[PDB]
């Protein structure tokens, strides 16, 4: 009912899972590749591994 | 009717590159 006490009123979820594993990134945030760099010292991020 | 599987059915347990080394 729309007037029924909080605890017993709908309620919608949604739950998102993560599949953080070894195997190639698809699902990426608003993140910005450079340039790649070579024998030189670098800060670097590859899909999140910093 | 049976026969033995010796040492078959081993398989890649995870998606990482390894080198000489012997994991467990
Ligand atoms: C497995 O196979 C051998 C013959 O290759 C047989 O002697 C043995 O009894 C078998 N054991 C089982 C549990 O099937």
């Amino acid at each position: 009912q729309p007037t029924n006490g909080v605890g017993y009123q709908p309620y919608r979820v949604v739950v998102l899972s993560f599949e953080l594993l070894h195997a190639p990134a698809t699902v990426c945030g608003p993140k910005k590749s450079t340039n790649l760099v070579k024998n030189k010292c670098v800060n670097f991020n590859f899909n999140g591994l910093t | 009717a049976y026969t033995n599987s010796f040492t078959r059915g081993v398989y890649y347990p995870d998606k990482v590159f390894r080198s000489s080394v012997l994991h467990s």
